[PDB]
């Protein structure tokens, strides 16, 4: 609450705390278990490459990859990576992934992006504006140069089978005439089961405590629990109304699970003024008693944070449930509100009190068809009013504000 | 010769489970109550325009239609899309094939695989390279046609082969009918159930009120 | 069409003729206000970086935005409290029913509490709690005073006012008689109180009879809690909205803050999520925005509904429409979802008569004027009247002041004045 | 802790302002908080980007306090349009209206200054030692029934009198202090006296 | 000058609106204040930014 707040003195009141929890969490990683490598040492090494009016398309499926090995590979002149970042590939996986395979002059790589200019990316190799992958090239003057006259060059992802059908004669004298091998790399990570996965092992499945998960690239935290939900078969993952993973299918057993957030359970601090105590009681907003440590993970919480889950001080307000005040059976004029007819005060020796506030003294008006009660005296008042009228006149200078 | 295709040929959009929620969404569907062009089993086989993306329904008794053929020409120029589900089995392959333009079941090949009372419905599309297919199978209580009602129709397959389908036809055994529509780029609005499952629909161009 | 904007009328004016009402109905206009709103509170950090460790350190270098948005969504939820209080609790003490419900005829059975519910909202009070209708940081916290604590003020405000009249707000409740009390109500609207003991059967008939075509009109039509059904649907879907918001991209690869670290590496996902949070964080200031001007609306609301428990519950009002159709004479609270329901019995005159009038009469040279009242004539002879209810009395010296005499005046006429 | 609304409109607008200046720290994802910084350590390619997202962080903060303001300000005027409805209605004049001028019925306000308001004394009469009694709402006399000018009917047990509503003061019941209207009758709860007639 | 606050409510919309509309005339850091000019000039991928 002082954190919150800003400040070392807290007045009497009921304050929503910012979490400041040191929940340390631990990781957990699930993937399909296929056991195949995928063909990347033949991909990349192959005995010629294609002409690019015509390129090669290698699918990639049902396998491991190594792109940690790819790009640790001093081989390559450029590893240029879209919507992707190329070390993040070990973790993150895929429905498939497309290799496209073919030769280019040096100095076309500029072509070889999404969206952009020239020739070959207008007539033979158009890449989307939104490509998601890499783009990985190296000089090949040792092997596609003789000259090569057959290296021959002219909707996304379209082979375009006077005449268009220019050509390269590449020989080994020729620098960015020489001919250079490109690889893309295009990624399918649509919602059905993964096929093609990184080198990164999975752990066991641990349920109900807080975990920075991974099923299949979606590297999560939360509280993973089995789950009621009825999928459809086809489906893989489930969402929420803000189009986040409610749920998955977990890819090595077909259970579904749910995930949820942690300390989802709202705290807040009723305190009498710190100028009269330090003692303090919380309020669990929410959440059902039983469940509070398990809610918050005291298991894994600061010692005099954990003396506010249990401990027979606790009652279960509608609110939520509030924990080191003591419950009483009398009522009282309201000192803190803390909600649903419940108050708090700081009382006689002493202990923060929670009761259900008294409305005020109950009374029967003493009626009948013919009784009339009339005033024999009175007393003047001078009940006082107080009301804003005004408020400090302010004028900024907005150009001295933001660039004085 | 034409009838009305009312709510039919919804699928589910994605492989996402999502309760109680309208979702919106914007993809290649069979516009509401639309002109579906109806055939008959008699002197059938013909080759259609595949347009954009179909919508394809037969109803059955016996498994009379049995098949497709897809592609630009159909006539093993080209690695063209041949489809059969006979019994116990279902057939998906593309090759250069070859046929007379009147084939029929007996009473560069990049894919080979193998698994009125009622009604058979299917989308057939294609976007990016990847073909798709979704289906449902139902009895039916009107004999005569396409019943007026809602059912989603749930995916079979996707697949990279990146054929330039134009054209294609049906397959009927001898010694039936079904309807042909097409697919236009539509907004939907889609009521998921608390099971996951699509169980009404609005086309959001048909009218106003849809608007 | 051309919408109508009434039925169009010719009043019958002329120099020498008034219209004085023969009879009467009451009415139970039934008015309906908005008094708090769904009392949220939102965990801006919850809500735009979802425990992810990477946007929970980006969204420090965006400073207090964040506390600021929680505070003023805190202001508006005491704010709440603070409404609800000022209209319910406007009695100290909770004045509870009598055994014994001899209100001289009056029937409020339908509007005090019920003993059978384990909440004891009256017959009324059920009627119109039934006629109105998480995970991403977002919350709605409960009301301080509970539904049942409510319906104890509105039935405190309803047993004070049945048996003691305006005296619980001026003071401690005074026990008067329910036939007493009503003659009061009349005298605060210029009807002499005889013209309530006269008629104090077809009165209580009267008002037995609209509170039960309120019952009819509350379980037939849904559409007149319009005003706190609209309360309620504008924050579901102001809440609704603002979810919605954290599937949108804002200019990000993905709305979906896990793909990014999931997907890019930190030096690249900083600028992605940078575009999250500015949009986040914007649809949260639109949000509170939206938020801290309705609950200004809902204020306003609020403290014209204590000012009308004030005046027309602890009261009688003179102010002419406040209250109800027609001169005010009571008022009973109602609670409803988020608001209150004021039952205004007002005094609504019927049944006309035209009569030709005079502003003064001459006796002897003198010209004499009503104390209260107006003059009248059948055609024959002239009487006095009281202005609101027809009740024609000899013309005397009681009944008349002189001043003056017959030269001054326009449209004086010559009559006897008795001499008692 | 009686002058609570007038200080709180003192702290919020101190608040206001003190956040306002404490955003100034905040780099909002630019190099620096504080602006030679950037224009010191970076040339005007680089300059201009990081410029720009403290021009939209601090704009962006002005406006939030702007908004606030003129918020608060309608919250003010509304304060400010009761006060002065006050003033004109509860100084300058008596109100009839229950619970406006302060609680009890109200006789008069004095007006006194303060800090950013306004501050109403008002004096009212609240009533005090009840007794009592029983009532009627009619007196018959010989056949006709009576009805009290103003004020009520009441019994010391023994006597009836007839007195005002707010103060006891028992008048022997009169044909000045009552009017007739019609017969014994109709009237629910009517009870025999005399009326004497002066 | 008697109608002072229907005038002042009538300046004020038109004041807020003609600000409005010259603010389509702002560049907010874009290469013109004119899209048009904007999608004449550039290709796609930097007319985006
Ligand atoms: C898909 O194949 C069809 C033919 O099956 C192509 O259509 C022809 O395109 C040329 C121009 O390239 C036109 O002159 C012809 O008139 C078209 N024929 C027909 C029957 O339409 C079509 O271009 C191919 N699609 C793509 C995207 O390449
Ligand atoms: C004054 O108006 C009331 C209705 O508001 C009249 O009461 C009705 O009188 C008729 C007979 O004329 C009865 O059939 C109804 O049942 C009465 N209604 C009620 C609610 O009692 C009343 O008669 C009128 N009085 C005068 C003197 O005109
Ligand atoms: C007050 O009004 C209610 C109805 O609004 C009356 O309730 C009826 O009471 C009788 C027995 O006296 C029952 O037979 C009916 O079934 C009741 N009706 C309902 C709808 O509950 C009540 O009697 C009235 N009381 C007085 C003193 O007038
Ligand atoms: C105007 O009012 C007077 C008094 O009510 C009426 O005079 C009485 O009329 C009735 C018959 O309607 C007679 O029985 C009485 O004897 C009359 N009283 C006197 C003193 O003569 C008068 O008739 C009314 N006139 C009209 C036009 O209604
Ligand atoms: C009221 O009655 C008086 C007589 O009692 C009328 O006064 C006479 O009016 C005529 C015409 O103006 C004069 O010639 C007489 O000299 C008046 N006599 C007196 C004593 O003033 C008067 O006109 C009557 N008014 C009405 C409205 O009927
Ligand atoms: C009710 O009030 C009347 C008048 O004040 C009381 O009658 C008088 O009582 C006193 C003794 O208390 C006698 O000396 C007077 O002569 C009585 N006056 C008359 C006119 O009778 C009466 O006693 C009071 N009763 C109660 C119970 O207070
Ligand atoms: C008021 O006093 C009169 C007598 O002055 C009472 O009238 C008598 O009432 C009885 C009982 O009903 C009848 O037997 C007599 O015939 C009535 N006499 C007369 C002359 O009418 C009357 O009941 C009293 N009323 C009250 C409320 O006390
Ligand atoms: C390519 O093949 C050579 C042998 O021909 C082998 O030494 C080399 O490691 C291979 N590299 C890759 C990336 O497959
Ligand atoms: C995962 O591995 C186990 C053996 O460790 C194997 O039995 C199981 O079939 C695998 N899961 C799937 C989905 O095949
Ligand atoms: C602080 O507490 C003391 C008693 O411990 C009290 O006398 C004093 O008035 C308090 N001051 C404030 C500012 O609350
Ligand atoms: C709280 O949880 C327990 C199980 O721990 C359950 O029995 C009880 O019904 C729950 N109570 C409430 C009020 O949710
Ligand atoms: C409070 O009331 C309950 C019964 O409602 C009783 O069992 C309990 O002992 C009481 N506790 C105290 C501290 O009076
Ligand atoms: C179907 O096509 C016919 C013409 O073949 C046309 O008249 C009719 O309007 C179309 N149906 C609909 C629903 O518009
Ligand atoms: C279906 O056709 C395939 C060949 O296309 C064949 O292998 C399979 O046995 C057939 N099954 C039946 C029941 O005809
Ligand atoms: C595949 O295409 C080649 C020409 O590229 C053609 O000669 C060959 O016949 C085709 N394959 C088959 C099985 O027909
Ligand atoms: C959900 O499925 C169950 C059977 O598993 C069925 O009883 C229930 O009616 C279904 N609900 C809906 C809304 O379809
Ligand atoms: C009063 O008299 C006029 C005479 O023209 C008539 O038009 C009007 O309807 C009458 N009003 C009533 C209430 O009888
Ligand atoms: C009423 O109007 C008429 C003309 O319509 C006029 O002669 C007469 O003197 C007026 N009478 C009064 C009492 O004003
Ligand atoms: C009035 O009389 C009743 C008789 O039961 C009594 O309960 C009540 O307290 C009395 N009130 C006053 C103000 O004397
Ligand atoms: C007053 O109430 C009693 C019962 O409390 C009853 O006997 C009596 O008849 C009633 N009197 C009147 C005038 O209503």
């Amino acid at each position: 609450t002082k954190c919150t707040l800003k400040s070392f003195t807290v007045e009497k009141g009921i304050y929503q705390t910012s979490n400041f929890r040191v929940q340390p969490t631990e990781s957990i990683v699930r993937f399909p278990n296929i056991t195949n490598l995928c063909p990347f040492g033949e991909v990349f090494n192959a005995t010629r490459f294609a002409s690019v009016y015509a390129w090669n398309r290698k699918r990639i499926s049902n396998c491991v990859a190594d792109y940690s090995v790819l790009y640790n590979s001093a081989s390559f002149s450029t590893f240029k990576c879209y919507g992707v970042s190329p070390t993040k590939l070990n973790d993150l996986c895929f429905t498939n992934v497309y290799a496209d395979s073919f030769v280019i002059r040096g100095d076309e790589v500029r072509q070889i992006a999404p969206g952009q200019t020239g020739k070959i990316a207008d007539y033979n190799y158009k890449l989307p504006d939104d490509f998601t992958g890499c783009v990985i090239a190296w000089n090949s003057n040792n092997l596609d140069s003789k000259g090569n006259y057959n290296y021959l060059y002219r909707k996304p992802f379209e082979r375009d089978i006077y005449f268009p059908l220019q050509s390269y004669g590449f020989q080994p004298t020729n620098v960015g005439y020489q001919p250079y091998r490109v690889v893309v790399l295009s990624f399918e990570l649509l919602h059905a089961p993964a096929t093609v996965c990184g080198p990164k092992k999975s752990t066991n499945l641990v349920k109900n405590k807080c975990v920075n998960f991974n099923f299949n690239g979606l590297t999560g935290t939360g509280v993973l629990t089995e789950s009621n939900k009825k999928f459809l078969p086809f489906q893989q993952f489930g969402r929420d109304i803000a189009d986040t993973t409610d749920a998955v299918r977990d890819p090595q057993t077909l259970e579904i699970l749910d995930i949820t957030p942690c300390s989802f359970g709202g705290v807040s601090v009723i305190t009498p003024g710190t100028n009269t105590s330090n003692q303090v009681a919380v309020l669990y907003q929410g959440v059902n008693c039983t469940e509070v440590p398990v809610a918050i993970h005291a298991d894994q919480l600061t010692p005099t944070w954990r003396v506010y889950s249990t401990g027979s001080n606790v009652f279960q307000t509608r609110a939520g449930c509030l924990i080191g005040a003591e419950h009483v059976n009398n009522s009282y004029e309201c000192d803190i509100p803390i909600g649903a007819g419940i108050c708090a005060s700081y009382q006689t020796s002493q202990s923060i009190i929670a009761y259900t506030m008294s409305l005020g003294a109950e009374n029967s008006v003493a009626y009948s068809n013919n009784s009339i009660a009339i005033p024999t005296n009175f007393t003047i008042s001078v009940t006082t009013e107080i009301l804003p009228v005004s408020m400090t006149k302010t004028s900024v200078d907005c150009t001295m504000y933001i660039c004085g | 010769a034409y009838t009305n295709s009312f709510t039919r040929g919804v699928y589910y959009p994605d492989k996402v489970f999502r309760s109680s929620v309208l979702h919106s969404t914007q993809d290649l569907f069979l516009p509401f109550f639309s002109n579906v062009t109806w055939f008959h089993a008699i002197h059938d086989n013909p080759v259609l325009p595949f347009n954009d993306g179909v919508y394809f329904a037969s109803t059955e008794k016996s498994n009379i239609i049995r098949g497709w053929i897809f592609g630009t020409t159909l006539d093993s120029k080209t690695q063209s899309l041949l489809i059969v589900n006979n019994a116990t089995n279902v057939v998906i392959k593309v090759c250069e094939f070859q046929f007379c333009n009147d084939p029929f079941l007996g009473v560069n090949c990049t894919f080979e695989y193998v698994s009125f009372k009622n009604l058979r419905e299917f989308v057939f599309k294609n976007i990016d390279g990847y073909f798709k297919i979704y289906s449902k199978h139902t009895p039916i209580n009107l004999v005569r046609d396409l019943p007026q009602g809602f059912s989603a129709l749930e995916p079979l397959v996707d697949l990279p082969i990146g054929i330039n389908i134009t054209r294609f036809q049906t397959l009927l055994a001898l010694h039936a009918a079904y309807y042909v529509g097409y697919l236009q780029p539509r907004t939907f609005l889609l009521k998921y159930n608390e099971n996951g499952t699509i169980t009404d629909a609005v086309d959001c161009a048909l009218d106003p009120l849809s608007e | 069409y051309t919408m109508s904007l009434g039925a169009e009328n010719s009043v019958a004016y002329s120099n020498n003729s008034i219209a004085i009402p023969t009879n009467f109905t009451i009415s139970v206009t039934t008015e309906i206000l908005p008094v708090s709103m769904t009392k949220t509170s939102v965990d801006c950090t919850m809500y735009i970086c979802g425990d992810s460790t990477e946007c929970s350190n980006l969204l420090l270098q965006y400073g207090s935005f964040c506390t600021q948005l929680n505070r003023a969504l805190t202001g508006i939820a005491v704010e709440q409290d603070k409404n609800t209080q000022e209209v319910f609790a406007q009695v100290k003490q909770i004045y509870k029913t009598p055994p014994i419900k001899d209100f001289g005829g009056f029937n409020f059975s339908q509007i005090l509490p019920d003993p059978s519910k384990p909440s004891k909202r009256s017959f009324i009070e059920d009627l119109l709690f039934n006629k109105v209708t998480k995970f991403n940081g977002l919350t709605v916290l409960p009301p301080l005073l509970t539904d049942e604590m409510i319906a104890q003020y509105t039935s405190a405000l309803l047993a004070g006012t049945i048996t003691s009249g305006w005296t619980f707000g001026a003071g401690a409740a005074l026990q008067i008689p329910f036939a007493m009390q009503m003659a009061y109500r009349f005298n605060g609207i210029g009807v002499t109180q005889n013209v309530l003991y006269e008629n104090q059967k077809l009165i209580a008939n009267q008002f037995n009879s609209a509170i039960g075509k309120i019952q009819d009109s509350l379980s037939s039509t849904a559409s007149a809690l319009g005003k706190l059904q609209d309360v309620v649907n504008q924050n579901a879907q102001a809440l609704n909205t603002l979810v919605k918001q954290l599937s949108s991209n804002f200019g990000a690869i993905s709305s979906v803050l896990n793909d990014i670290l999931s997907r890019l590496d930190k030096v690249e996902a900083e600028v992605q999520i940078d575009r999250l949070i500015t949009g986040r964080l914007q649809s949260l200031q639109t949000y509170v925005t939206q938020q801290l001007i309705r609950a200004a609306e809902i204020r306003a609301s609020a403290n014209l509904a204590a000012t009308k428990m004030s005046e027309c519950v602890l009261g009688q009002s003179k102010r002419v429409d406040f209250c109800g159709k027609g001169y005010h004479l009571m008022s009973f609270p109602q609670s409803a979802p988020h608001g209150v329901v004021f039952l205004h019995v007002t005094y609504v005159p019927a049944q006309e008569k035209n009569f030709t009038t005079a502003p003064a009469i001459c006796h002897d040279g003198k010209a004499h004027f009503p104390r209260e009242g107006v003059f009248v004539s059948n055609g024959t002879h002239w009487f006095v009247t009281q202005r609101n209810f027809y009740e024609p009395q000899i013309i005397t010296t009681d009944n008349t002041f002189v001043s003056g005499n017959c030269d001054v005046v326009i449209g004086i006429v010559n009559n006897t004045v008795y001499d008692p």
